[PDB]
RNA sequence: CCGGGCACUCUAACGGGACUGCCCGCGAAAGCGGGAGGAAGGAGGGGACGACGUCUGGUCAGCAUGGCCCUUACGGCCUGGGCGACACACGUGCUACAAUGCCCACUACAAAGCGAUGCCACCCGGCAACGGGGAGCUAAUCGCAAAAAGGUGGGCCCAGUUCGGAUUGGGGUCUGCAACCCGACCCCAUGAAGCCGGAAUCGCUAGUAAUCGCGGAUCAGCCAUGCCGCGGUGAAUACG
């Protein structure tokens, strides 16, 4: 309830925006709007595939879209079918040239969102929360991350008294600007409410 | 006359510098990139959603402006003009 | 004020008399950083003292200050159930400040409508060692002298 | 012949020029006391010409922009110090000892949210 | 006040209903919601129950109240003091 | 009464002055920035998310 | 002296007119123009013919002391009669121009009463 | 004072223009 | 102003620059005191940055959300009123109680921002608000826009006042469908308390305080003295 969001804390220092497109005041509001819908539409359509990042750049009257995902085939479908199905429905909302593209998640144990999504699905499957955490942090550090922390808030394991559980491992210097640190939040809701899942993946202090 | 508007300076400086090279390859005059003052646009805002009016947070949209112009037209470069590599974080103005 | 001693600022000496003390006395007249107004009001009283008792205004000024510089003052101290007033010496710094503060404030209470005259009359009394600013120095060091028995309560 | 200095003191730009002569002073095309009339403090600007005594030696062509006259004064003060050492590097001796050749770092502190002024916290109660 | 360069504002349905009784003889106390409307000289001698937010306060429109808004006379608040 | 309102704001009013602006994201009425159409909350959220192109924490 | 009252001799004519109820700084600087009279003249320095000219002009260009107060009360009294909210406000001794009655109504309410 | 409309001071403080503070 | 130059300033990116760097003394060192240089010297100034956790802190009314709860209604639409009341009470601010002042006329000096259905230049009318013309301005170039205090000259002469602007009457402009409740602003008149504030209590260690003005967000308009920033001038004092 006191710390800063890490990513916005580092935009343009070590981390870069997820939607790079210059616009005027007359249109920045508008193009921003459908940019969210793309984040929204592609979110549900690709969560099964393991979406990581929705990079959206707007060229001249057309938005070059790049999705980062763990299941590249699961996004495209049968030989790019779903992707071909998507950019159809995609441009149906954007109206402009929906340049839809996929990019693999190299070492998906480093995608804090994917890390969060997996840990969310696990806890959403009623698995041992405290175990999912340590196991999740484990392979991440085992994946080569020089530091990683995971926290979960809310009614842990269905207990009525809310609580925040968390495991850390390796250096996680949130204060250090130049620490390439991956952040991942995961909305994990259960029958007994909602659980929060924050994923901190320290990568490099370049 | 060509202005450039973007949010990054690196992209602009990257994108703009290549543009100055274009006429620098086949045109003139290559008026160097003149960095206009960058219109900043702040956004004070309260951190929390509820009260605590005091604890704020600021933001900004530094729309960096860079301007390169060709003195002589050099219509051979005119096609070279439209044949430009504009990354997504830069916008172009065209006049003389 | 625990770690360092917070050393005093080096006042820029005045243009006219080349003095820091003069520049010091200006600022006590200065309101809202309106130094230009306060600068004139001093320089106006400069002419007045230069006119009424025509002498060196500077020499009259410093003579005025020395006639009003205190050297012994009480200090409140709630020793036991008694809020004492320990008499104390004064470093030349606070000697000047108390002097400068009084001469202004005493000058801030004369009846004449303008300030530089009030300053002029004040410096006139002050250089003569008279007036409220002098009385204040008189009263304080007297009152400071009244409680000389409490001297050992000093700290 | 021509000698140049810059002035910066709390948003005051001061371009100074030292052309030798009888010591004329121009501020954006005006006499010194002309542009600075009614300013008690506006005599200390020309002070560096008293450290080294070329008062009636160098004719000053000076421009100034931004900030009130007070800041414009010191900028010219630091400004005139520049061209002087430009003229004579030996002038640095007896100026740096007087600190005339160091810029005033004091600037308007940024106003903080939650504060009326830079540090004017609003009076509270309990 | 309202820009007299601009027309002097009165609701259409209000004024028409006014002139109707002006046509068909003075009668038929008129409920109304147009507190924002201005009394017009024709309204004199009419009686209208202006709505206060809860009720229609019947106000008899005289000449002495012509140059005003209708809401002025249906007080939209109830205060009787303290204690 | 929110959803109808956050839809009622979308339709056009009987008078142009009734056209008030809600956050396109959270539907908030207050602190709705014309430059975004977002509430100050959703502004902050998307800002930290890095979705707002160019927007960044200003520290002067 | 003048219409209902007198202006002090030791004061300039501009402030002199203002002491008339129904004469502020505005008309004070005006009657001098319409009567061509020096503003800087003290009332002790005013000539008879200039005064009577002043007296004749201003005292018919406007109603000032009693005739002016009556219209005010006439306006105010008739409001109480018409029962208008404005008149409603006056009959309560409350701020008639929509000010905030919850606090800071002293000028209309005077002394505070716990 | 600053709060007096009729003074040009006021229309400065109030930030307006009128008979007492033209443009 | 133009040709001309880019010097200068600036603009805005990239760099260098301050690191006890160096000399002295003290100390085992850490470091400490002094010195030089140096724009900056010893954390250079300011900022962003807020650990484990505490407050069952706050928020289900931003949003999301378990559950409970209403379904011809606690849901949805409309018109209006209310949120603006008012004996009172508290907090936070603004304006003053004046001559270091008030008012008036002239002359300066900023920064930081905003602007295509907006800035609106300039003209005219109009006491004015403002209205009618109307250029440019898509933005370093057009405008907003005057910075204000300050300086100059004059008046005021200590006055509940040429202080004070509260309240109120009237006459108007503007936005808005519509300014009664419940806008702002212009003009006349009205000209309240208030003569530095008990108990008590607050902020501030420097470009700070104080005072002066400017911009922006929301916004048709504004109840903005608020908020967030910008710059003008510019203090005292820290013995401990
Ligand atoms: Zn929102």
């Amino acid at each position: 309830g006191n710390k800063i969001h890490p990513i916005g804390f580092r935009l343009g220092i070590t981390r870069d925006w997820e939607s790079r497109w210059y616009a005027g005041k007359k249109q920045y509001r508008h193009l921003l709007l459908e940019d969210q819908r793309i984040r929204g539409l592609l979110e549900k359509e690709l969560y099964s595939a393991g979406l990581a990042r929705v990079d959206i750049e707007r060229a001249a009257d057309n938005v070059a879209v790049t999705v980062h995902v763990a299941k590249p085939g699961v996004v495209i479908g049968r030989g790019g079918e779903r992707i071909r199905v998507l950019r159809e429905e995609l441009a149906k909302l954007t109206g402009k040239n929906v340049a839809l593209n996929v990019q693999e998640v190299q070492n998906p144990n480093l995608s804090a969102p994917l890390v969060a999504q997996r840990v969310a699905e696990q806890i959403e499957r009623r698995f041992a929360v405290r175990r999912a955490i340590k196991q999740a942090v484990q392979r991440v550090m085992e994946s080569g991350a020089k530091g990683a922390k995971v926290i979960v808030s809310g009614r842990i394991g269905g207990a009525e008294q809310a609580r925040t559980e968390w495991a850390a491992q390796g250096r996680v210097p949130l204060h250090t600007l130049r620490a390439n640190i991956d952040y991942g939040f995961a909305l994990a809701r259960t029958t007994y409410g909602v659980l929060g899942v924050k994923a901190y993946i320290f990568l490099g202090e370049v | 006359r060509i202005k450039l508007r973007g949010f990054d300076h690196k992209t602009l400086d990257a994108s703009a510098q290549k543009i100055v090279e274009a006429a620098r390859r086949s045109g003139a005059q290559v008026s160097g990139p003149i960095p206009l003052p960058t219109r900043v646009r702040r956004f004070t805002v309260i951190r929390g959603p509820f009260k605590h009016k005091d604890s704020r947070e600021h933001f900004e949209l530094r729309t960096h402006n860079r301007l390169v112009d060709i003195i002589n037209p050099n219509r051979k470069t005119i096609e070279q003009l439209m044949t430009l590599d504009l990354p997504t974080g830069v916008e172009i103005e065209i006049k003389t | 004020a625990r770690r360092r001693r917070a050393e005093v600022r080096q006042l820029q000496p005045d243009l006219v008399y080349g003095d820091v003390l003069v520049t010091a006395f200006i600022n006590k007249i200065m309101r809202d950083g309106k130094k230009n107004l306060a600068a004139r009001i001093f320089y106006d009283a400069c002419k007045i003292i230069q006119e009424k008792t025509g002498q060196e205004p500077l020499k009259v000024f410093k003579q005025a200050v020395e006639n009003v510089k205190p050297r012994m003052e009480v200090r409140s101290r709630r020793v036991g159930g008694a809020n004492y007033q320990v008499p104390m010496e004064v470093s030349p710094r606070r000697q000047q400040s108390l002097a400068l503060r009084w001469l202004v404030q005493a000058a801030n209470q004369r009846p004449e409508r303008r300030a530089a005259v009030r300053i002029a009359h004040e410096l006139m009394d002050a250089a003569e060692g008279k007036g409220g600013a002098v009385k204040k120095k008189e009263d304080v060091e007297r009152m400071a002298e009244a409680n000389r028995a409490y001297a050992h309560y000093r700290w | 012949e021509q000698y140049y200095g810059t002035g910066r003191r709390k948003e005051a730009v001061a371009r100074v020029f030292l052309r030798p002569g009888n010591g004329k002073v121009t501020v954006n095309g005006q006499d010194f006391n002309e542009y600075f009339q009614g300013l008690v403090r506006a005599v200390a600007a020309l002070e560096p010409l008293r450290a080294v005594d070329a008062l009636g030696h160098f004719d000053a062509y000076i421009t100034v922009r931004g900030g009130g006259k007070s800041g414009q004064i010191d900028a010219i003060k630091l400004g005139i110090a520049r061209a002087l050492v430009q003229y004579n590097p030996d002038y640095r001796a007896k100026l740096k000892p007087l600190g005339f050749l160091t810029r005033d770092a004091r600037v308007v502190e940024r106003k903080k949210y939650g504060k009326h002024k830079a540090r004017r916290a609003p009076q509270y109660s309990k | 006040p309202r820009s007299l360069k601009k027309g002097v504002f009165v609701d259409d349905h209000l004024l028409e209903k006014v002139l109707e009784l002006n046509a068909k003889g003075e009668k038929r106390l008129i409920k109304t919601w147009s507190r924002r409307s201005t009394i017009v000289p024709e309204m004199v001698g009419h009686t209208i129950a202006v709505y206060n937010g809860k009720q229609h306060v019947p106000v008899y429109i005289t000449e002495n109240m012509v140059g005003h808004k209708l809401g002025e006379f249906a007080p939209t608040r109830t205060y009787r003091g303290h204690g | 009464a929110r959803k109808a309102l956050i839809e009622k704001a979308k339709r056009t009013p009987k008078f142009k002055v009734r056209a008030y602006t809600r956050c396109v994201r959270c539907g908030r009425a207050r602190s709705v920035y014309r430059f975004f159409g977002l509430c100050r909350i959703c502004l902050r959220e998307l800002a930290h998310k890095g979705q707002l192109p160019g927007v960044r924490k200003a520290s002067w | 002296r003048i219409a209902g009252v007198e202006i002090p001799r030791n004061k300039r004519v501009d402030v002199a007119l203002t002491y008339i109820y129904g004469i502020g700084k505005a008309r004070a600087k005006e009657a001098l123009e319409k009567t061509g009279i020096n503003p800087a003249t003290r009332v002790k320095d005013l000539t008879e013919a200039e005064v009577v000219r002043l007296r004749e002009y201003v005292e018919n260009t406007w109603k000032l002391e009693g005739e002016l107060r009556a219209e005010v009360a006439a306006n105010i009294k008739r409001l109480m009669d018409i029962g208008c909210y404005r008149g409603l406000r006056h009959r309560r001794g409350l701020p008639v121009r929509g000010q905030r009655t919850r606090t800071n109504a002293r000028t209309r309410k005077g002394p505070r009463k716990t | 004072g600053k709060g007096d409309r009729r003074t040009r001071r006021g229309k400065i403080w109030r930030g307006t223009y009128g008979k007492y503070r033209p443009r």
